[PDB]
RNA sequence: UUUCCUCACUUACCCGGUG
RNA sequence: UGUCGGCCCCCGCCCCGCCGGGGUGCGGUUCCUCCCGGAGUCGGGUUGUUUGGGAAUGCAGCCCAAAGCGGGUGGUAAACU
RNA sequence: CACGACCUCAGCUCAGACGAGAAGACCCGCUGAAUUUAAGCAUAUUACUAAGCGGAGGAAAAGAAACCAACCGGGAUUCCCCCAGUAGCGGCGAGCGAAGAGGGAAAAGUCCAGCGCCGAAUCCCCGCCCCAGGGCGAGGGACCUGUGGCGUACG
C-alpha cells in the first residue's frame, strides 16, 4: 500500500518558512508549550564560541545562563510511561520536547548537546520540518547560533 | 587438408558422399543406440567444435528416433477445449540433434558434453557424434584454455540449453527478430514485463 | 541564396564526408585462388548432384525458361536460382569447348 | 588421537594418503582446481599480462 | 502439497552432519592446526 | 458496468499479478550500497580516477537528439592513429576504446582527436618502478601534485551557439522560404518518374 | 483516510447504501466493456461514437522519433530570446537585427499564429508556413532554413 | 537423358528356425 | 550505553624494497610479397506451436537444399536496380 | 594365432579419479491445463501461468553485433526511468501489447578451428633430485586421422 507520500518542493520549503517565522514571535512559541517566559529575546541568538563546545557541563551551564533551563526542567517532569500496548513495541517511555539548536559548523556542538533530555541539534543548511515543527503544531523555540543566523538570510534570501 | 575435408563433406549429393553416407548409416544402425566411437567420424567438423587430439576427449554416437512428437495422451483424449486437441501433428520445441547430446551427457555422468554433429541420416534414424571432456584429466585441467570447463557452473550444460545446439531452441539473440527473449531467456523477459513495479512514491 | 533543407534529394546537414578504408569484416566471402583452387578441385573429385545434373540436361536443349523454374524449386529463391544456371551453363559451356 | 598423528607423519610426502586423512572442507571444495592449475597462465596471456598490463597514472583535472 | 513439503524438508530433523558445516564455515573450514597451548 | 460520461478504461489486471508484485522498500538501501560500492572501488585504484576512462563525444542518431552531443563508448581506431596513441596502449592509460564505431565526417573526427590529445596533456604517468624512470613516465616533481579526479573525466561542455546580430542584406529577404521547401517536397516526389524521361 | 469514509456513517443502515430491492451483487451487468454491442449500446453509442468498427492505414514499425516536429508560434517567438535583447534591437532599427534559432530552442516548424512586435529579426527554423514568413517579412527580416 | 507398367538381382529392410 | 578509549591473542589485504626460482624485448612504417574463415548449415516449401510481429517474430518436425564482388538484415507478398 | 604390426571390439574386486541423492526462495531447459472473462460459446482470454520432468550457482541466464538506425548517425550484455497502455495483435468483440532513440546504475573485453611456417618444438603417467615454485630418467605412453608456439575479422 502507498506508505509514502511526496510533497512539492516549494511546498517543503514553504512549510519551512512559515515553521521559521513563527520561531519568532513570543506568542506562538510561548503557545506551543515551550517556557521561555524568562529568555532575553525570542529569537536567541548566541555567540559562535558554543559550537566549541565539546563537554556537556559546558553546555548545561549556558542554558542555565540564558534562563532556558526552565524549558527543560519541563522535559524532566514530562518523562513518564507510555499508555496503552505501545510499551511492548520499543516505546515504552515518552517526554516532551526541548529547546531546539540550529548550528553551521559542528566542532562538537552536536556531542555537547546530546545527553540533555529534549535538545534537538540541526544544522542550518538541512532543517528537517519534522523537529521544527513537532506534531504539526509551529512554534519550536529554537537556539540559534550566530554562524547560523548569517546564512540563514542566504538558504531562503529576501525578497529583493 | 582440412580444407579439402569440409568442402567435400558439401556434397552430400555427390557418388562419393552418397555411397559412404549410405553404408555407415548401415553400418550405424547394426550397434546399440549409444555407442563409444573410437575416433571422430569427421576430424575436419570435430576441431571445429572444439574438439582436440588430448587425452580425455571422447565421442559417443547416438541414434535419435527422427519425427515429431506424439502428446502422450491415453487413446488420443485430450480432456479441454478444441485448441489442445492436436496429439499427431505436434513438434518438440526442441532440435533433435539436442535430444543426442542430452541423451549422452545424461549415460555419461562423469563427463560434460561439449558439442555435436551430423555424421548420418535415414528415414527412421539420425545419427549424431556427441563430444564429451573428462573434467578431472590433468591433459584437459592444466590447460588454460580447458579449465573453463571444469567448474561448477557448467554441470550438465547440454540440458540447460548452453551447447550449440541446445542454445539454438531457445530463440536469443540480437535484433527485432528476437525481442521475446530480452533479458536472457524468454521466461526472464516475460517476468520482468509482467511485474507490477509499485514504486516508493507512485 | 541556398540553404540546407531539411526535405528533398539534398537532405541532410552538411558535413565533409570522412572516407577511410573499409572494415576487413566485408571482405567475407571472396574467392581467394586457393578457395577457387579446392573447390574447382573437388568439383572433379566429387561431380554434380543428381539435381543439377539432371539441370544441365534441360540447357543443351535451350530450354532455359524450364531450368530456371526447376532450379528455382530445388534451390529455392530466385536470386540463387539465377546464379546456379549460370555457373551450370558456364560448366556445360567449357564442357562442349574441350 | 595418537595413532592418527603418527599415520599422519606416515602418510607425509606420500603422494596417495587414505581418505580420512586428506581435508575434508566439502565436496565442492575438494573438486575445485589446485593452486598449481589456477596459476596456470598460457604463453600467450603471458605476454598480454607483461606488456599490456594495466599502468598507475592519474589526470590534473 | 506446502504441508506435506514442510514435514520432510530439510532442517525438522537433526541435520547431524549438516550442523557442523554451518559452524565451520564461519571459520573457513580451518582443518590441520591447533589453538595455541598454554 | 458504465453508468454516465466517462472514459473505456482498459485496466491489465487479469493475470495473476498478485505474485509478481516488486515493492521498492530497498530502494533508500541500494543507494548506500551503491555508494559505498564507489568508495571501496575508489580506494582500490586510489591514484586512478574513479569515473573510469576517457569517454568520447558523439551525436546521438534520430531527429529527435539531432543537436545534442553524448559521451560515447571509445575512441576510434582513426581517432587514435590520429594522436599517436596505439590501439592496446590505450587500455593501458585509461582510454576507452570500440573498434565497430566509425567516422562518418572530419568534424566529429576532429573533435575526438582534440579531446584525446588534451587528455594525454593531464594525464601524469607514475613510472613501474621508483628506482628507475622510464621514457614515457612523467617527471618527478608533477607526481607529487596527484589526485583522484571525482566525476566525470573531461565531462563535455555542450556550448551554446549564438550568432552575431547581422544586417539582413537585400538577397536575404527575398528567400521565399516556404516555396523552397514546398519545391523540394516536389522534387523528391517526382525524381524517380522524370530519370525515365 | 477512513475517519471521513462513508462507511462510518453507513454502521446500523442493513443495506449499507445499495438498495434493499436490488441488492448489491457480484458484475450484475457483465464485467469490464462488456455487452458494448448488445446491452450497452445506448451507453457506446451515446459518449463514445466511433469506438467500434476500422479507419485508416496500419503503419507497422512505426518510431515517434521519425515524426517528432515540434511547433512554435509568432506570438511566442520573441521568447527564445532575452526582454533585453528585444529592446536593445527595438531603438536602433537600422538593420543591426538579432537571430533568432528556433532549431536551437527545441523547435523545428514556425507558424504564423499571433502578432509580431514591428522590428527586423532573423529566424533560423527546419520549416516555415505560409503566414509564418508573410507575417516576418512584412514586418521586416528573413526567415533562412535549417537542416 | 526420360515417365507409366511388368519381370528379375541381393546387399538395404522384414519374417521364421537353431545349442 | 558513549568513547574509530586502552590492552591481549589469531588472521587477512594492496603497494614498496632488496635477495632467490622460472617468463622474453616491443613500436612506427599513404613501403614490398603472401594469407584471409565454421553444410544437411543458410535459404525455400510445408506442418504444428509461439509472438504485438500483421501474404511468418521465434522454435521444431518432414521434404528440397546453397553460394563466395558471397550471405543476412532494412517490420507488405514479388522481379530489376 | 606360423611370426609380427594395425584396426575394430571385449574382460577384471586391474592403478588412480568421476557421476548418482538432497535442497529448490531466486535461476536455466522442456512440458502444460481448466476454473475465470467474453454476462451463452467454439477462436481469443485465463496462460507460452498452476501442477508434472530435467539441470545448476551464490547469483544463474545473457554478452563482445550476420545490431539499431535512415540520422551531423549510434556501438556487447544485464537493470531502472521513459518510450507506453504507444505501433500493433483480436468472433478488430472481450481483451492483449513490445522496440529503436533518450536520461541513469555498472562497464572489460577476448580464445580457437580454418590459412601455414616452426625437425611434435606438445601433453599425461611412472621412478626420482632440489627450495607452493623449478629440473632429471638411453622409463612407459598419447599424438602426424595433428599436440604446442605465432595468429582471428579491430585485419
Ligand atoms: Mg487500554
Ligand atoms: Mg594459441
Ligand atoms: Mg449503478
Ligand atoms: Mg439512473
Ligand atoms: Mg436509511
Ligand atoms: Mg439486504
Ligand atoms: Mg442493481
Ligand atoms: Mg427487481
Ligand atoms: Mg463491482
Ligand atoms: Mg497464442
Ligand atoms: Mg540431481
Ligand atoms: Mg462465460
Ligand atoms: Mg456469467
Ligand atoms: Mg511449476
Ligand atoms: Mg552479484
Ligand atoms: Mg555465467
Ligand atoms: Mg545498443
Ligand atoms: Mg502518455
Ligand atoms: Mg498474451
Amino acid at each position: 500500500r502507498r506508505w509514502h507520500r511526496r510533497v512539492n518542493v516549494n511546498q517543503k520549503r514553504y512549510a519551512m518558512c512559515s515553521a521559521l517565522a513563527a520561531s519568532a514571535l513570543p506568542s506562538l512559541v510561548m503557545a506551543k508549550g515551550h517556557r521561555i517566559e524568562e529568555i532575553p529575546e525570542v529569537p536567541l541568538v548566541v555567540d559562535d564560541k558554543v559550537e566549541g563546545y565539546k563537554k556537556t557541563k559546558e553546555a548545561v551551564l549556558l542554558l542555565k545562563k540564558l534562563k532556558a533551563w526552565n524549558d527543560i526542567k519541563k522535559v524532566y517532569a514530562s518523562q513518564r510511561m507510555r499508555a496503552g500496548k505501545g510499551k511492548m513495541r520499543n516505546r515504552r517511555r515518552i517526554q516532551r520536547k526541548g529547546p531546539c539548536i540550529i548550528y553551521n559548523e559542528d566542532n562538537g556542538v552536536t556531542r555537547a548537546f546530546r545527553n540533555i533530555p529534549g535538545i534537538t541539534l540541526q544544522s542550518v543548511s538541512r532543517l528537517d520540518l519534522l523537529k521544527l515543527a513537532p506534531g504539526g503544531h509551529i512554534g519550536r523555540f529554537c537556539i540559534w547560533t550566530e554562524g547560523a543566523f548569517r546564512k540563514l538570510d542566504d538558504l531562503y534570501g529576501t525578497w529583493r | 587438408a582440412y580444407k579439402y575435408m569440409q568442402e567435400l563433406w558439401r556434397k552430400k549429393q555427390s557418388d562419393v558422399m552418397r555411397f559412404l553416407l549410405r553404408v555407415r548409416c548401415w553400418q550405424y544402425r547394426q550397434l546399440s543406440s549409444l555407442h563409444r566411437a573410437p575416433r571422430p567420424t569427421r576430424p575436419d567438423k570435430a576441431r571445429r567444435l572444439g574438439y582436440k587430439a588430448k587425452q580425455g576427449y571422447v565421442i559417443y554416437r547416438i541414434r535419435v528416433r527422427r519425427g515429431g512428437r506424439k502428446r502422450p495422451v491415453p487413446k488420443g483424449a485430450t480432456y479441454g477445449k478444441p485448441v489442445h486437441h492436436g496429439v499427431n501433428q505436434i513438434k518438440f520445441a526442441r532440435s533433435l540433434q539436442s535430444v543426442a547430446e542430452e541423451r549422452a551427457g545424461r549415460h555419461c555422468g562423469g563427463l560434460r558434453v561439449l558439442n555435436s554433429y551430423w555424421v548420418g541420416e535415414d528415414s527412421t534414424y539420425k545419427f549424431f557424434e556427441v563430444i564429451l571432456i573428462d573434467t578431472f584429466h590433468k591433459a584437459i585441467r592444466r590447460n588454460p584454455d580447458t579449465q573453463w570447463i571444469t567448474k561448477a557452473v557448467h554441470k550438465h550444460r547440454e540440458m540447460r540449453g548452453l551447447t550449440s545446439a541446445g542454445k539454438k531452441s531457445r530463440g536469443l539473440g540480437k535484433g527485432h527478430k528476437f525481442h521475446l527473449t530480452i533479458g536472457g531467456s524468454r521466461r526472464a523477459a516475460w517476468k520482468r514485463r509482467n511485474t507490477l513495479q509499485l514504486h516508493r512514491y507512485r | 541564396v541556398r540553404y540546407p533543407m531539411a526535405v528533398g534529394l539534398n537532405k541532410g546537414h552538411k558535413v565533409t564526408k570522412n572516407v577511410s578504408k573499409p572494415k576487413h569484416s566485408r571482405r567475407r566471402g571472396r574467392l581467394t585462388k586457393h578457395a577457387k583452387f579446392a573447390r574447382d578441385l573437388i568439383r572433379e573429385v566429387c561431380g554434380f548432384a543428381p539435381y543439377e545434373r539432371r539441370a544441365m540436361e534441360l540447357l543443351k536443349v535451350s530450354k532455359d525458361k524450364r531450368a530456371l523454374k526447376f532450379i528455382k524449386k530445388r534451390v529455392g529463391t530466385h536470386i540463387r536460382a539465377k546464379r546456379k544456371r549460370e555457373e551450370l551453363s558456364n560448366t556445360l559451356a567449357a564442357m562442349r569447348k574441350a | 588421537q595418537t595413532q592418527k598423528e603418527n599415520l599422519r607423519k606416515f602418510y607425509k610426502g606420500k603422494k596417495y594418503k587414505p581418505l580420512d586423512l586428506r581435508p575434508k572442507k566439502t565436496r565442492a571444495i575438494r573438486r575445485q582446481l589446485t593452486k598449481h592449475e589456477e596459476n596456470l597462465m598460457t604463453k600467450k596471456m603471458q605476454r598480454k599480462s607483461r606488456l599490456y598490463s594495466i599502468r598507475k597514472f592519474a589526470v590534473k583535472a | 502439497s506446502a504441508k506435506a513439503k514442510r514435514r520432510s524438508t530439510t532442517g525438522t530433523g537433526r541435520m547431524r552432519h549438516m550442523k557442523v558445516v554451518f559452524r565451520r564455515f564461519r571459520n573457513g573450514f580451518r582443518e590441520g592446526t591447533v589453538p595455541k597451548p598454554r | 458496468a458504465p453508468s454516465r460520461n466517462g472514459m473505456i478504461l482498459n485496466p491489465h489486471f487479469h493475470k495473476d499479478w498478485q505474485k509478481r508484485v516488486r515493492t521498492w522498500f530497498n530502494q533508500p538501501a541500494r543507494k548506500i550500497r551503491r555508494r559505498k560500492a564507489r568508495q571501496a572501488k575508489a580506494r582500490r585504484i586510489a591514484p586512478r580516477p574513479v569515473s573510469g576512462p576517457l569517454r568520447p563525444v558523439v551525436r546521438c542518431p534520430t531527429i529527435r537528439y539531432h543537436t545534442k552531443v553524448r559521451a560515447g563508448r571509445g575512441f576510434t581506431l582513426e581517432e587514435l592513429k590520429a594522436a599517436g596513441i596505439n590501439k592496446k596502449v590505450a587500455r593501458t592509460i585509461g582510454i576507452s576504446v570500440d573498434s565497430r564505431r566509425r567516422n562518418r565526417s572530419t568534424e566529429s573526427l576532429q573533435a575526438n582527436v582534440q579531446r584525446l590529445k588534451e587528455y594525454r596533456t593531464k594525464l601524469i604517468i607514475f613510472p613501474r618502478k621508483a628506482a628507475k624512470p622510464k621514457k614515457g613516465d612523467s617527471t618527478e616533481e608533477e607526481l607529487k601534485m596527484a589526485t583522484q579526479l571525482t566525476g566525470p573525466v573531461m565531462p563535455i561542455k555542450k556550448v551554446h551557439k549564438k550568432e552575431k546580430a547581422r544586417v539582413i542584406s537585400e538577397d536575404e529577404k527575398n528567400f521565399k522560404a516556404f516555396a523552397s521547401l514546398r519545391m523540394a517536397r516536389a522534387n523528391a516526389r517526382l525524381f524517380g518518374i522524370r530519370a525515365k524521361r | 483516510p477512513t475517519k471521513k469514509s462513508k462507511t462510518r456513517k453507513l454502521r446500523g443502515h442493513v443495506s449499507h447504501g445499495h438498495g434493499r430491492v436490488g441488492k448489491h451483487r457480484k458484475h450484475p451487468g457483465g464485467r469490464g466493456n462488456a455487452g458494448g454491442l448488445h446491452h450497452h449500446r445506448i451507453n457506446f453509442d451515446k459518449y463514445h461514437p466511433g469506438y467500434f468498427g476500422k479507419v485508416g492505414m496500419r503503419h507497422y514499425h512505426l518510431k515517434r522519433n521519425t515524426t517528432f516536429c515540434p511547433t512554435i508560434n509568432l506570438d511566442k517567438l520573441w521568447t527564445l530570446v532575452s526582454e533585453q535583447t528585444r529592446v536593445n534591437y527595438s531603438q536602433k532599427p537600422d538593420g543591426p537585427a538579432p537571430i533568432i534559432d528556433v532549431v536551437r530552442a527545441g523547435y523545428f516548424k514556425v507558424l504564423g499564429k499571433g502578432k509580431l512586435p514591428k522590428q527586423p529579426v532573423i529566424v533560423k527554423a527546419k520549416f516555415f508556413s505560409r503566414r509564418a514568413e508573410e507575417k516576418i517579412k512584412g514586418v521586416g527580416g528573413a526567415c533562412v532554413l535549417t537542416a
